[PDB]
């Protein structure tokens, strides 16, 4: 099986070799040699005399044409199991955490087909993360594809560490982060707080976080194809382990980045905008694998990055298509001031029905968005006349609208070095009770800025006697 | 310009334009 | 596919493709030396003006090439080798490529006699005792079981001479050379 | 340069005559690569031909070029390696259709998907049959009800015809399509084979789960007789995903060559537009515009011109197509929107404002217009809904001087308050479609105004205790209403009473 | 002669010629197929190669597989025996109706008139209709086009157009729809029927039809406007006839132009369109001039996508238009059936020098008070002087009695409605609004011109008004 | 005969004669197929020379011989123009009758330089 070939042309990941005896199939995973490091090829396409066109993962500096490769009938293998919990590994399966080598008994591999429509599950049951506009204006599912936009700045990464912080301390099973082409400070920071906080434990197995990071320096085989290795490893924690598991990818557009660099260098016609045309497919490949079953249960929180606030875009237009509850992470309400810029006008749920999580939920959350959605028609009334001719009941909504973007922010409890604020933890019956008490017409006198940074009602009537006396 | 800003400006005119005639009825 | 038989040297384009398919087939039926100088026997026929002339010209109806390329082959009793090779070069139309084709398998038969071709220049007309000399001890220096191909070239504008290039590696005691050595060397 | 020309298949045509490999019923798989392989032989292969790889595997091969077989891959391009024996089948690729593919999810090859035990099927279509002509056809002479009062009043739907369910992402346009099949349920029940109906779903590159939340949404509303769903999602290929509709339209087609009426909902066609990008693409035909090639407006004409009401020698059998699009951002000038919109016979448009604004479902009109949409009314629905449309259309003119209109004259303000009553009446609760009638009766009271002293946050509520009032004590009127089709002045003098005495009694 | 396909993508299938070959633009029957395949030749690469636009669904077709050559580019049966035939654009019969059994063929792809066989003279080009002969008035060679919709009129015009041209004048017509809808194009045909252009009866129809669909591929709805060109070009030079080319669509001839030369593997141009898009509407629409025999004419219905004018299919369009008559709904709300908009209306032909002086003053005329009527309209809605002067009551009382009298009751519409249709004449159109442009007419109220033929009818209405 | 100074279509596409041999003759220069048209060798290239025609493509097939005239791209020129309607190629269109030119103005010459120009 171990078939020896032929480096003859290289350029980055894609990288031609020859074999004569032994072609291995697309999707595979090749050894080259002659490197002080291991580098490792993921085949695909077999040109003739025979030729695969691999995409090569490391940095390509110093590869002779004419090397010799091993094949090995792997997609690609990494080591999987309870004992690569508390450590980072890259995709080829290799601990980048300098703590040993991984021993494990079992390996997996990286490709699989997404299961079967006879194993899908059906059930849809709410997930409260402790944050206001999550909980009520696009709530999310214990087993459904999370997933929250925004361009750059916009606050994904600070989300993200709240949604890791206030859930995945709230799980007794495991989690899976991956980091696929995520700068390396910010998953620096991550490793340490996860130490730090104490769900990864280096003294001995009591961990629950499982860490794939592929950094956004490396060649585009070693950033597609390390989401793959995260959905590998969370799908052991889902197929036989029988556990409910949570994945959190941040950021699933250098998947999409990476695939669009190899496609300019494989020989494929470039598409629309100027990605692959395989764009969909793989896409839908990457994103069908991961999805809850009738063996287990997995919930993945993606971070998805838009280039320059553009969502029409179609790999951002497809990841839509592939979601369940996204959230959009605007940045014109962070030039407003509220963070992070949530938009939920914007935002989607497939949980969001009366019989799922309620009539009061439901009614305050369309109240809600109904009057957030009118404040911007009357905004642009406002916009050449002011606040003078609108009405008595047109100001009192434009104040009251105002008033509940203003409540909308929240403090996160990582975010208490960007603002200051302690940051706190808000149920779900207290959203309800706020935002209902703002719409009933309870709070019309006080000032905007007392709902601001705020948990609770409470912590607001706490604020306006602050400001007030 | 771009396409999406000059989208954003024809909106918001279009709209100052239906709120003069409401200002002149 | 079948087993491709591997050629020596790998040389590419298009001449170099059915030049490796002739080579392959030729190695699987083991009379590489026979299909070599049939082809240098066809290259000495497709430089005839006539032949070359009703070849190169188009509106000669493809048909009646592959026709007249096998009334050829079967006058002059081919080999089945280099008789399916020009059917299959007049099938393509690249009949234009067919010398370039012969040149490039007869480097490939070259390099499998184990040739090397050897390039000196000594940049001035050379004596024979030097020559003598210089192919002993190139004969030495190349490798075991090899033979050697050697050219000379001159001119005056390299002074001194005697670089060598032999196997991609070349050797170079040039005058000119060595005062571009110190010229790098003399500038810093 | 050449493709074919490779030194494999030149040393074994040089060094001796084959034979053996047969070269037209068999053939020798050439280069393979993302989702296509370039296969070599099969000189007797017809063009749009299925044929079959050694894995076990099946593929659909186009272009032929004039050594090379272009043979796109139905399915994981993971096991087909260079050198593979493909063999022909020697039929254009068929759907198995039947009376027995009802109430089962199948996949767009018409196989079992929901592991629900095979399909029954007795007779396999041809796929990509020509569309019936001018003659064999006729126009819209059913009315085709959505159930969603919005949809049947202003732009109804046709047995016998196409409309364009169109919008951006997560505005309404599936929730429209469950509608449009659960309504149904009502003219399955019972008698009247010229009202029985079969719904067709076709989901193209969706999520799968979502696919399994339709079918539980279907069957816990027993919407699994009228129905097949069938589902090429997201992780199945590009050429799978590329023949979903097909295969749904020829399970259609032969619905309406029996005589009977079935509709067809194209879910996601413009991922279908997408699939067939890729795989054009990857066969290196000349992009068009947008990446998409020449013959992208030939595909969906060729899809969607297969629905027509047939002429009474030809049984009597009608479709409905339901193609569905995403916009992006209300960019309805982009290439699919633009063909799919110069093709269809109607479009049902959703802007999003509406919909966040608060009208529910998401149909916000204005550029939403049915080309055939009054004879395909009941005639209730037709007396109504044209005079509530003339209503809207004076009301939408002047909303902009409406959120100024306190301080205007009394005739804009009757007309702005009438618009603000009817629009209110038009929303309606997801997954719950009204029948002919008791919309007829709601849209009725609107405009006859029995509502314009009503708080309009009070008009929704007075609409279900309405619906509840008219189906509890009034059940023959409903019954006068959809036997005569009509309201003939006694349902008018019965609907003034007791909507008199109803507004007596309301608070 | 016989070749053979050796690579087919939909409409482009490729032919191997080894013997004698077809030139650029040329007709080939692939046989073996049920139906027959008609290609178009074009582009001769080697081995006698051809690309040929390949025109129906190539499903079924081999490597190999063999080609008889016919010569001419394509030949259609043209003559007076095709009138209330529907064809496509090989020539066949798609009514069901046996074949059209007709004397002589004719080749689309023909060229253009020769600079001799021209007509220096801009004759008017008079329809009948009071509104159109009165304020866009047509030309004989003219390339006019209406842009009319789903609600307006069109069909009810494009029957009144027939009907008087065939009146008026002794010309036939002919309707290409391209890319026409297959229900559009049935309700058209049951349209035409029911109304009376078309007679399955006997020989007495008005128009030719040649639908070319859209489920067709591009290269079979790019020729169906050089068939019905055809059959136009057959009644203009053997008949010397004054013929009316009704083309339902430019836009889709160009985007079917556009999609050919995408298959073909061209370079596409500016904003996605084709590279040939002003020389292949040069050949079409410099083949619908004037010749010194006969007089055809097109009027035809135009897509601008985007609402935009500067995109390149409206931009060589309207560099062949001449009269551009606008349809719409607001004055079919105001009642006025159907609402061709002359404000709006720009024609070429509208000159003194070419229509006279009497004809141009009254346009003027007419034009500068409606255009007045909807300024003091505007300001009567707004209520400032609230009746501004008598002279405001004086114009805005001429103007409503004249958008009144641009109605005219059809004959099409005559089947159903009682209101008889009339043919309103250049001449009477001119006395008629010269009179009520002069006062003479003032003491009538306006509902006396409203769906009424000539003037002196108007005054009969006014009487029969006054009980 | 010759591919001296004849050749022979290979291949006419879009816009394009890719004509055989034709060795004699230069660039830029109108070129005549012998269905009567008339064309412009543009890029010479080793195998083939690139005529642009000056007319449809449908008249010529492939294999059409093709012949040089000797001269570069020209236009017939002279006062015998005046009055007259002319094809671009210098041929009268207006069916009056030939016309009476003598002189052969060549249609791509250099602008003048500054020397000879003198301003407005
Ligand atoms: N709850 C919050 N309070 C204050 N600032 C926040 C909050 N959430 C996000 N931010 C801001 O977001 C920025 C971090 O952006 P980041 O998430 O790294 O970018 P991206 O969204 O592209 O990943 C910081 O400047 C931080 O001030
Ligand atoms: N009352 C309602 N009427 C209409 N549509 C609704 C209603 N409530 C929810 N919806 C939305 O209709 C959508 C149907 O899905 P769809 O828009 O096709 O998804 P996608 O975003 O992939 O296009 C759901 O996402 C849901 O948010
Ligand atoms: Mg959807």
């Amino acid at each position: 099986g171990g078939a020896t070939g032929r480096i003859v042309a290289v350029i980055g990941a894609v990288v031609d070799v020859q074999f004569d005896e032994g072609l291995p199939p697309i999707l595979n995973a090749l050894e080259v040699q002659g490197r002080e490091t291991r580098l490792v090829l993921e085949v695909a396409q077999h040109l003739g005399e025979s030729t695969v066109r691999t995409i090569a993962m490391d940095g390509t500096e110093g590869l002779v044409r004419g090397q010799k490769v091993l094949d090995s009938g792997a997609p690609i293998r990494i080591p999987v199991g309870p004992e690569t919990l508390g450590r980072i590994m890259n995709v080829i399966g290799e601990p980048i955490d300098e703590r040993g080598p991984i021993k494990t008994k079992q390996f997996a591999a990286i490709h699989a087909e997404a299961p079967e429509f006879v194993e899908m599950s059906v059930e849809q049951e709410i997930l409260v993360t402790g944050i206001k506009v999550v909980d009520l204006l696009a709530p999310y599912a214990k087993g459904g594809k999370i997933g929250l936009f925004g361009g750059a700045g916009v606050g994904k990464t600070v989300l993200i560490m709240e949604l890791i912080n206030n859930v995945a301390k709230a799980h007794g099973g495991y989690s899976v982060f991956a980091g696929v082409g995520e700068r390396t400070r910010e998953g620096n920071d991550l490793y340490h707080e996860m130490i730090e906080s104490g769900v990864i434990n280096l003294k001995d197995a009591t961990s629950k976080v499982a860490l794939v990071y592929g950094q956004m320096n490396e060649p585009p085989g070693a950033r597609a194809r390390v989401a793959l290795t995260g959905l590998t490893v969370a799908e052991y924690f889902r197929d036989q382990e029988g556990q409910d598991v949570l994945l959190f990818i941040d950021n699933i557009f250098r998947f999409t980045q990476a695939g669009s660099e190899v496609s300019a260098l494989l020989g494929r016609i470039p598409s629309a905008v100027g990605y692959q045309p395989t764009l969909a497919t793989d896409m839908g490949t990457m994103q069908e694998r991961i999805t809850t079953t009738k063996k287990g249960s997995i919930t993945s929180v993606q971070a998805i990055y838009v280039p320059a606030d553009d969502l029409t875009d179609p790999a951002p237009a497809t990841t839509f298509a592939h979601l369940d509850a996204t959230t959009v992470l605007s940045r014109a309400i962070a030039e407003l001031g509220i963070y992070p810029a949530v938009d939920p006008l914007d935002s989607t749920s497939r949980i969001m029905d009366p019989n799922i999580v309620g009539s009061e939920h439901y009614d305050v959350a369309r109240g809600v968005q109904k009057i957030l959605q009118d404040y911007k028609s009357l905004q642009d009334i406002i916009a050449i006349l002011g606040m003078d001719e609108l009405s008595e009941e047109d100001k009192l909504t434009v104040s009251r609208a105002r008033k509940i973007q203003r409540f909308l922010s929240q403090p996160f409890q990582v975010a208490e070095v960007f603002t200051g604020h302690l940051g706190k933890l808000v149920p779900l019956k207290e959203t309800i009770k706020g935002f209902q008490q703002i719409l009933a017409g309870e709070f019309d006198h006080l000032p905007e800025q007392a709902f601001y940074m705020v948990g609770p009602i409470e912590e607001a009537v706490a604020k306006a006697d602050k400001l007030a006396e | 310009a771009t396409l999406k800003d000059i989208t954003r400006r024809l909106k918001s005119i279009k709209n100052i334009q239906k709120i003069t005639k409401s200002m002149k009825m | 596919f079948a087993k491709l038989v591997r050629p020596p040297v790998q040389i590419y384009g298009i001449e170099g493709r059915y030049a490796t398919a002739l080579y392959s087939a030729a190695s699987k039926q083991n009379k590489l030396e026979q299909v070599e100088k049939e082809l240098l026997r066809v290259g000495q026929i497709l430089k005839e003006p006539k032949m070359a002339a009703s070849l190169m010209n188009p509106y000669v109806k493809r048909s009646v090439k592959v026709k007249s390329l096998n009334d050829m082959t079967a006058k002059e009793k081919f080999s089945p080798l280099t008789s399916n090779l020009i059917n299959l070069l007049a099938e393509n139309g690249r009949l234009n490529n067919t010398p370039a084709v012969i040149s490039a398998f007869s480097t490939m038969m070259s390099v499998h006699r184990g040739e090397v071709p050897c390039t000196v220049t000594t940049a001035s007309p050379l004596d024979e005792a030097t020559l003598t000399e210089l192919k002993t001890v190139l004969k030495s220096f190349l490798s075991k079981g090899q033979v050697l191909k050697l050219e000379v070239k001159i001119d005056p504008s390299i002074m001194g001479g005697m670089i060598v290039r032999i196997g991609e590696k070349y050797v170079d005691m040039s005058a000119k050379t060595k005062i571009q050595k110190l010229s790098r060397a003399m500038r810093e | 340069t050449g493709t074919a020309e490779v030194s494999s298949i030149l040393e074994e045509r040089i060094l001796g005559a084959d034979t053996s490999v047969d070269l037209e019923e068999t053939g020798r798989v050439l280069s393979i690569g993302d989702g296509i392989a370039r296969v070599h032989g099969l000189r007797n292969v017809q063009a749009e031909e299925m044929v079959e790889f050694s894995s076990g595997l099946k593929g659909m091969s186009l272009n032929l070029e004039p050594d090379n077989v272009g043979v796109v891959v139905f399915g994981n391009d993971k096991l087909i390696k260079e050198g593979d024996i493909v063999k022909r089948t020697g039929a254009i690729v068929d759907v198995p259709v039947g009376e027995e593919l009802l109430g089962r999810v199948v996949d767009a090859l018409g196989n079992a998907i929901d592991g629900k035990g095979p399909i029954g099927s007795k007779a396999r279509r041809r796929v990509g049959l020509k569309a019936p002509g001018i003659i064999p056809r006729i126009s819209v002479r059913e009315p085709m009800q959505t159930g969603i009062k919005a949809v049947d009043s202003l732009v109804p739907i046709g047995r016998g015809q196409r409309e364009l369910i169109i919008g951006d992402r997560q505005t309404g346009k599936t929730s429209i399509a469950i509608d449009t099949i659960i309504n149904q349920k009502r003219f399955n029940d019972g008698t009247d084979e010229k009202k029985k109906l079969y719904c067709i779903y076709v989901a193209i590159g969706q999520k799968r789960s979502t696919v399994a939340q339709l079918v539980k949404r279907l069957t816990d509303a027993d919407a699994m007789k009228y129905t097949i769903v069938v589902s090429a999602t997201a992780s199945d290929a590009a050429p799978l995903q590329y023949l979903a509709p097909y295969s749904g339209c020829s399970m259609g087609e032969y619905f309406r060559d029996n005589g009977k009426h079935a509709l067809i909902i194209y879910d996601d066609l413009s991922k279908q537009a997408v699939a067939y990008r890729q795989m054009s693409l990857l066969l290196r035909r000349p992009p068009g515009r947008e990446a998409y090639p020449g013959d992208v407006f030939y595909l969906h004409s060729r899809l969607l011109e297969r629905a027509a009401k047939m002429n009474d020698a030809f049984g009597g059998g009608s479709l409905t197509a339901l193609p569905v699009i995403e916009t992006q951002a209300g960019d309805v000038s982009a290439y699919i929107p633009t063909n799919v919109i110069s093709i269809t016979d109607g479009q049902i448009f959703l802007e999003t404002e509406l919909f966040y604004k608060g009208i529910r479902p998401a149909i916000n009109v204005g550029l939403s217009v049915s080309r055939v949409g009054s004879a395909a009314q009941t005639r209730a629905m037709k007396q109504v809904a044209g005079t509530m449309k003339l209503e809207l259309a004076q009301y939408r003119e002047v909303a902009a001087f409406a959120q100024f209109g306190s301080d205007l004259d009394a005739a804009t303000q009757q007309l702005l308050s009438r618009g603000v009553r009817l629009t209110e009446l038009l929303k309606q609760g997801q997954y719950s479609p009204m029948a002919i009638e008791e919309q007829v009766a709601v849209i009725y009271a609107g405009v006859r105004g029995y509502l314009d002293k009503l708080e309009p946050s009070k008009i929704t509520k007075f609409e279900n205790a309405f619906l509840s009032h008219v189906i509890s004590q009034h059940q023959t009127l409903l019954g006068k209403i959809r036997t005569d089709g009509k309201i003939s002045e006694e349902a008018d003098a019965k609907l003034k009473e007791i909507v008199t005495n109803f507004l007596a009694g309301f608070e």
